[PDB]
């Protein structure tokens, strides 16, 4: 027996290696998979037909045999490990013997119970095993820690090392000593080291205090768990309580009664995108029919089946626009830039409907008018603790680059900001210079936003030609502001009432004819921004180029705002975007037609 | 920014130079350096030992500051300097034809059309001024100013939109 302990690794050692081989994956062949097997030679086929190392467990299975094994690996779980882990190498050698037997393998339990949560803790529970959870605070840096030593000599290169027990090393009057040649010499560079590193964490599960802040806890690290999980997320601890004492002053080396605890690293409970051809079929299924330019417009909102006539277009953003690149002689930058917005009442959904979106788009950002300054979205500089120095830093803008942003309530914002945006929207860059750095960064990306007007109605009689808040021909300058208002209309109030209750008071959703797939639909998506490159033949040019007289009388007007020959470049991309859906490699000649019908939905709102 | 993921901090590191690779570094430039990561010489309560709490650091001893880079003037054959207008095989002709002024004209604006008057004139503003030898009179100078005013987009603006990317210098 070890000191301080009652038990035998050999004990263990076989009890476990029993249990692993009676083993049927019991725990959910026998309580709750067509092998009548263990799980665990499966296992390690799995890990030596990969060579993908790294297994873990769960406590639960060790139920089926003696529950002494849980209750002595509970409560000396520091010092019975490493007996589970030469049974994992015998199990090797059984596997095969010629394999890789000299890379080790964790262990990774977990799953006792939750104690009650964090909040409610002992002292006698001071090694033993813990699983509790909430919310992940930080992300910080690694760190090196020293096992062991390089040194030196003059005369016949005394090149040597000795390492750490824990915090005790010894020294003879040389190092590799015979005759004392001279004194120790030390380097410490040439050497050994391990990573660890201090990751805050909450508690935010409902197992709260009502009217108390989350009483937070503290994680080190060990070297292929470190940085292993993401800041932003619920993860699940799995170790053991590690105290250590405070050093009272400084000044002095006496020290405080207080003990500190903090859990050690166990297990933690958490390109990258091409498909198989398999979903090809269908994809392209979807794409065979002229539904679909119905059917995933309709298919975007939970049940909301009102002014479907708009997500049609928005599917143009979602499909997020062409890429006539320009690689070709590095002139004009004309990128396929899409930006359009809406703008009504503050009734209709548009908060709610773009924080779904934020719930679809992949780069979703949402900040809003007065929501944050140009300041506010560019260049956060300040001071960092962490180098303790000042430092040229990060913007918000840019961290979406060919991203979506949705944005609420846009007469708010400082006039210092809105002179920003007519930077990236017109000629969609960054340059940047202060005190500090000057820089020439990259953005770009299409824009989303939900303005309001100053009052609750936008006021008939009085055109968005002057009621928002913009200049006189700025107001147009975006591509087309599909124009939404409150149904003005009791009529419809009963179908929503009804249909959309009904929706709760059943809580779960039916495939009906536009088929909802569950995710299959999002690679049509996805898969569709790559391996596509729209291009003109001879369509959406000629009508226009014929009509352009009575298009271009537009020189009558007191005060209006009207045509221009920019109409043209939003609609060839308008154009190749629409062609983009039904992945026509050439430009699709229907697509004008309603791109026709999006600009004249909302282009003489004003004939007054 | 050529790696650009979500989630964490713009995570910080240190770095050094050496002599000869001082001050020819600067603000606002992206790089390819060196890896020779370093042994570093409160709060890490670790165990302790003697016969000590590092932090990262590190060093690197190559530099390619590249995308900030142009070069001034320097055909090869003889001329007054080794490159400045080396072309001479071409730059005579460049300097004799006759109707070399649309040439020139016509040589920019092969994407554009409007008026053929500041597609004859802007040259003006990329061209030269006097730099003479005079006394301390005063300061001669050698530009001069140029003012558009347009009806609503007739391509005001993709006249310079461009021209900052044509010749250097000029943001
Ligand atoms: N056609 C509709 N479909 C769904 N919800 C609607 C509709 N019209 C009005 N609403 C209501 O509007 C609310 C969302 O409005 P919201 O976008 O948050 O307003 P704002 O953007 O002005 O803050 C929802 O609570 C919903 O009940
Ligand atoms: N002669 C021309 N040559 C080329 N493009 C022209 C000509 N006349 C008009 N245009 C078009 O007019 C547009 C003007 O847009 P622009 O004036 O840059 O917008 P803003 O006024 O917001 O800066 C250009 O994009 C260009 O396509």
């Amino acid at each position: 027996v070890v000191w301080g302990t009652n038990v035998v690794v050999s004990q263990c050692k076989s009890k476990f290696k029993s249990f692993i081989m009676r083993f049927i994956d019991p725990s959910a062949e026998q309580d709750e998979i067509d092998v009548n097997q263990p799980l665990y030679l499966q296992k390690l086929e799995e890990i030596h037909t990969l060579e993908e190392p790294y297994l873990n467990l769960n406590c639960a299975h060790l139920k089926t045999f003696d529950q002494d094994l849980y209750r002595q690996l509970i409560c000396y779980p520091q010092e019975v490990i490493p007996g589970f882990d030469m049974a994992i190498n015998e199990m090797f050698f059984e596997r095969y013997p010629a394999a890789l037997l000299e890379h080790q393998i964790q262990v990774r339990p977990f799953n006792a119970d939750k104690t009650r949560n964090m909040r409610s803790l002992n002292p006698e529970d001071m090694d033993q095993l813990i699983s509790i959870s909430g919310m992940v605070i930080r992300s910080s840096n690694v760190i090196p820690e020293m096992r062991e030593a390089f040194f030196s000599c003059n005369i016949c290169s005394f090149s040597t090392t000795v390492e750490v027990d824990r915090g005790r090393i010894n020294q003879p009057t040389l190092c590799t000593n015979c005759n004392t040649n001279h004194c120790f010499r030390l380097i410490h560079n040439r050497s050994e080291f391990t990573d660890k590193q201090l990751v805050k964490l909450q508690e935010s599960p409902d197992d709260m205090a009502a009217g108390q802040t989350p009483h937070n806890v503290l994680l080190y690290a060990h070297n292929d768990l470190v940085d292993k999980v993401q800041p932003g997320d619920r993860v699940t601890v799995t170790g053991i309580y590690r105290a250590t004492p405070l050093k009272t002053g400084g000044l002095s080396s006496s020290v405080k009664s207080v003990y500190k605890t903090h859990v050690d690293v166990v297990h933690f409970r958490k390109k990258d995108h091409i498909f198989p051809p398999e979903r090809v079929e269908l994809l392209q299924l979807l794409a065979k029919k002229p539904d679909i330019y119905d059917r995933l417009a309709r298919a975007i909102a939970p049940s909301i089946y009102e002014n479907d006539d708009i997500k049609k277009g928005i599917l143009l953003q979602l499909f997020g626009g062409t890429k006539k690149k320009h690689a070709t002689l590095g002139r004009q930058n004309f990128r396929s830039e899409i930006h359009l917005l809406l703008c009504g009442d503050p009734g209709t959904s548009k908060s709610q409907m773009l924080q779904y979106v934020f719930n679809l788009v992949p780069r979703s950002q949402y900040t809003s008018g007065r929501g944050s300054s140009a300041v506010g979205l560019t260049a956060y500089v300040t001071k960092d603790p962490e180098t303790r120095q000042l430092v040229l830093q990060t913007g918000a803008l840019v961290l979406a680059d060919n991203g979506v942003c949705c944005i609420d309530e846009f007469d708010k914002m400082n006039d210092s900001t809105r002179s920003v945006l007519h930077e990236v929207m017109e000629q969609q860059t960054l340059s940047i210079a202060k005190a500090g750095i000057i820089c020439q960064l990259n953005a770009r990306t299409s824009i989303l936003a939900a303005a309001n007007p100053a009052e609750s109605q936008w006021n008939k009689r009085k055109n968005i030609i002057d009621n928002v808040q913009l200049p006189h021909t700025l107001l147009s300058r975006f591509d087309l502001i599909f124009l939404v208002l409150d149904p003005q209309d009791e009529i419809f109030d009963k179908r929503l009432a009804s249909h959309l209750v009904s929706l709760y008071y059943v809580t779960r959703h039916e495939e009906e004819d536009t088929m909802f797939d569950m995710s299959v639909l999002r690679d049509y998506i996805a898969y569709a921004r790559e391996h596509l490159s729209p291009t003109l033949s001879d369509e959406a040019q000629q009508r226009l180029i014929q009509a352009y007289v009575d298009m271009r009388k537009v020189g009558a007007g007191r005060g209006q705002i009207s045509a221009y020959p920019r109409q043209l470049e939003s609609l060839i991309r308008l154009s190749e975007a629409h062609a983009k859906v039904r992945l026509s490699n050439q430009v699709e000649l229907l697509d004008v037609e309603e791109a026709w019908r999006l600009h004249r939905e909302a282009l003489k709102q004003s004939a007054t | 920014q050529a790696e650009l993921p979500r989630g964490c901090i713009p995570r910080a590191v240190e770095i050094i130079l050496r002599s000869e690779l001082v001050e020819t570094v600067q603000a606002g430039d992206r790089y390819d350096f060196t890896g020779t990561l370093i042994v570093v010489p409160l709060a890490g309560v670790g165990t302790r030992a003697e016969n000590l709490n590092y932090r990262m650091a590190f060093l690197a001893c190559s530099v390619q500051a590249t995308t900030a880079r142009f070069g001034g003037t320097d055909t090869a054959e003889d001329m007054k300097k080794q490159m400045t207008d080396a072309e001479w095989h071409k730059i005579y002709e460049m300097s004799k034809d006759r109707n070399l002024y649309q040439n020139l004209i016509s040589s920019l604006f092969p994407s554009i059309y409007g008026n053929d008057e500041v597609k004859r004139g802007i040259l003006l503003q990329q061209f030269g001024g006097v730099a003479k030898t005079t006394t301390e009179k005063t300061s001669l100078r050698g530009d001069i100013n140029v003012c558009i005013v347009g009806d609503p987009s007739t391509a005001k603006s993709q006249f310079l939109k461009q021209v900052s990317d044509f010749s250097p210098r000029a943001i």
